[PDB]
């Protein structure tokens, strides 16, 4: 996260936030999401990956 | 002097001459009592052998069959010598395990003790100490020779 | 969440009751 | 009758005896008036039918259960067997060595 | 039941008295160890004299038994005599320890009982949880390292032993609780933390609820009044059925007749967040009593708030930080470096979806240790395990199995090997 630009904080804060919030509507099926997806570590791996790159 | 000190002992060798007559009509209820508690409640716990114990003693005195409701069905069928090495040999002080004890001593068919603490492997190792005891295991390759060798030398073999 | 809340509880009181058991057709 | 074959030899018999006014009864056909080894019998047949009862209800509950058998009935009648005439040996030994000090005291 | 009928069943199982009495020694030697000396003294000292005492019974009745003659004429007699006189002496000599050894019994028994019985409570809870998940199943050992860390490594060591054994009756419970709901589903861990408040409740100058637990446990279960329709001005028909069943306990006996009475009571028991601002009342009472009364109302009035409410409950009685460590993320390195024994495997439970060999992977970078991952499913996988086992157990490495659940039987003999 420290590696610059600083602005790369600020997008690892963010993308953070968008996981912690589609991992959590999953619990309130089928009203968050209509499947149950699997949102996991994979998905926020690749995804923190490619804002890197 | 020596009637002096032996007063007490004849005083109390009198009352035990008296209460002689007692205990001898209480034999057939209390062994009976001890024999379904060896024989029957070896599996259960504590709770479901108290209450075997109970419905017992209730159907005895039912039936009007005397026996002794004020002694300890430990205490009833262990001496003080050998509860003292039990107690030497690794073994815990609960009646539980006491009783356990004397159904391991006065076993007639051969005993499958459960133990998932080891206490009781341990207990029957250091009890049999004086025996060549040997321990062996059902999935060891080398227990059929093993239970052989206890067949012919007449040895103690824990599986 | 007031659904799951409910039944989580519902399911607390039922686990707890379990755990109390033991102390023609 | 396996019960009563096997504590035949033994000196059951009470010359006093009080037949209960409950008479609980297991067995089917029991003498009337039973006497003393009637009456442990039946108690015996009636601690292997409440090991039944007890099982059956500790498997309603739902704790894991395991057979009886009756060679747990014989290892039972044999431990009463062995239990009875050790405990009777052992209590005239200790009245013999009791009646013989109250002898020698005496003396 | 071939099998059953030709052995003897022999079950060595734990004991209420048996555990107290364990933990009672384990706490008098971690705490008081020359008294736990001298008390084990005491007690072989008086096995030794009952034994010398049985042996001079035997020997004068024995020799009594067989004089063969008159007792005036034999120096036999006065032998026995003078053996029987140093006997007396001796047995006059044993109410002295007798009395030191009522003393230690009495000091014991009321500086360490209600921490044996803790002790007692909270280890047959742990063995009760099992019949939740099938997954969970503590032995006694699991207890033991527990206690091994509260007595051996205490946090702030004090040296007064009246608020140390407070310190320890606390630690015991947080490391409990930690230690168990470190390996349970979130749902779970309400339940035990309020087994856990209930055993503190227990265990302490606080009256008993036992009429009211009963009712919280089991007050939907129980029979209510058939046809009674309450007043529907506030509430709907199942809040009244719940008022209704409520009503029968003697602290909330004018119920109906409150509701109504508080009639701008209409926001602090129904809709926002109830769980803070609770109405009505239940004489000083104890903060304790006024949760378990909230709780109760809020049970009977919002089932929905139920949870945090008993959050609240649990706060309140054991501390508000009490499973403020739950939600933390899991410090896997000093869980598996301090308090994991060698010949204890790690079992790593998983949710599908979300595994820990990522968690596993990152210890190993983190901690420079190599690790042979080996993915469990073939004879090949099943001889490189063993292989793997080995090596590490001879050198010091970490082997890790991976989908391990898919060879039960082979897990058995894994098991036994490690054993």
């Amino acid at each position: 996260i420290c590696k610059s630009p600083n602005e790369r904080a600020r997008l690892y804060f963010l993308l953070a936030w968008f996981h912690a919030i589609i991992q959590e509507r999953l619990r309130y099926a089928p009203l968050g999401w209509s499947k149950k997806y699997e949102f996991g570590e994979s998905d926020l791996r690749s995804a923190c990956d490619t804002v890197d790159t | 002097a020596l009637l002096k000190s032996l007063s007490a002992e004849r005083e109390r060798w009198e009352k035990t001459s008296e209460t002689f007559k007692n205990q001898m009509s209480t034999i057939a209820g209390d062994c009976l009592l001890s024999a379904a508690f060896i024989a029957y409640a070896g599996y259960f716990d504590q709770q479901m052998r108290q209450n075997l114990f109970t419905t017992w003693s209730h159907h005895l005195q039912q039936a009007n069959i005397q026996f002794r409701t004020d002694i300890a069905r430990t205490e009833y069928l262990s001496n003080a010598d050998e509860r003292l090495r039990w107690q030497a040999s690794s073994l815990p002080a609960d009646d539980l395990c006491t009783e356990n004890a004397i159904m391991l001593k006065r076993f007639n068919r051969y005993p499958l003790i459960i133990d998932p603490s080891g206490q009781a492997t341990e207990f029957i190792m250091n009890e049999y100490k004086d025996r060549k005891i040997t321990r062996t295991s059902f999935l060891d390759d080398a227990f059929r020779k093993n239970l052989e060798s206890a067949l012919r030398f007449g040895n103690p073999l824990l599986v | 969440e007031r659904v799951l809340l409910t039944t989580q509880g519902v399911d607390m009181i039922s686990k707890m009751l379990k755990m109390q058991m033991l102390e023609t057709l | 009758q396996v019960g009563k074959e096997f504590t035949s030899k033994m000196d059951l018999e009470k010359p006093n005896y009080i037949v209960p006014d409950y008479m609980p009864v297991v067995y089917d056909k029991l003498p009337q008036p039973p006497s003393h080894r009637e009456a442990i019998v039946n108690s015996c047949v009636f601690v292997h039918q409440t090991l039944h009862q007890a099982n059956a209800r500790l498997a309603k509950r739902g704790g894991r259960t395991m057979a009886i058998t009756p060679r747990h009935y014989l290892d039972f009648i044999n431990h009463y067997a062995n239990l009875f005439h050790e405990k009777r040996s052992e209590l005239e030994e200790q009245q013999m060595h009791l009646n013989v000090g109250l002898r020698k005291i005496k003396e | 039941p071939d099998l059953c009928s030709r052995v003897t069943f022999v079950n060595f199982t734990v004991t209420r008295s048996s555990l107290q009495s364990q933990c009672l020694n384990e706490v008098l030697k971690a705490e008081r160890p020359d008294v736990d000396e001298k008390r084990s003294d005491l007690l072989k000292l008086q096995g030794e004299f009952q034994l010398r005492l049985r042996q001079l019974e035997k020997s004068l009745l024995q020799a009594l038994n067989e004089v063969k003659g008159r007792i005036l004429d034999d120096d036999t007699i006065i032998t026995t005599l003078e053996n029987l006189k140093r006997e007396a002496a001796e047995v006059t000599r044993k109410v002295e320890e007798t009395d030191i050894v009522m003393q230690e019994v009495e000091t014991v028994s009321q500086q360490y009982l209600p921490l044996s019985t803790a002790c007692s409570s909270i280890y047959f809870t742990m063995e009760s949880l099992k019949q939740i998940h099938f997954l969970y199943q503590y032995s006694l050992q699991f207890f033991l390292d527990i206690y091994h860390n509260v007595l051996y490594e205490n946090p702030n060591l004090v040296t007064d032993h009246t608020q140390r054994l407070s310190i320890i009756t606390k630690d015991l419970f947080q490391v409990a609780f930690n230690r168990v709901a470190r390996g349970m589903l979130h749902q779970d861990h309400i339940t035990f933390a309020m087994l856990l408040a209930r055993i503190k409740l227990k265990g302490t100058g606080e009256p008993t609820y036992d009429a009211e637990f009963q009712h919280f446990l089991r007050g939907n279960e129980i029979v209510l009044s058939a046809g009674s329709t309450p007043r529907i001005q506030g509430l709907t028909v199942e809040q009244a059925e719940a008022v209704v069943r409520l009503s029968c306990l003697p602290a909330f006996k004018d119920l109906i007749a409150k509701v109504q009475a508080d009639e701008q009571f209409g926001i602090w028991l129904d809709s926002s967040s109830p769980e803070q601002t609770v109405p009505y009342l239940w004489t000083p009472a104890t903060p304790i009593g006024q949760a378990i009364h909230r709780l109760l109302l809020i049970q009977a009035f919002r089932p929905d708030r139920l949870l945090a409410m008993a959050h609240m409950f649990v706060s309140t009685n054991l501390g508000e930080s009490f499973m403020s460590i739950m939600e933390q993320p899991l410090d896997l390195t000093h869980i598996v470096g301090t308090e994991v024994k060698p010949n204890t495997p790690v079992l790593m439970c998983s949710v599908p979806g979300y595994d820990a060999s990522g968690h596993v992977e990152d210890l190993a970078a983190e901690q420079n240790t190599q690790i042979t991952s080996i993915a469990i499913g073939s004879a090949e996988g099943f001889n490189q395990a063993d292989k793997a086992i080995n090596t590490a157990v001879k050198s010091g490495r970490w082997v890790m199995l991976k989908n391990v659940h898919l060879a039960p039987g082979w897990l058995m003999q894994l098991e036994k090997k490690l054993h």
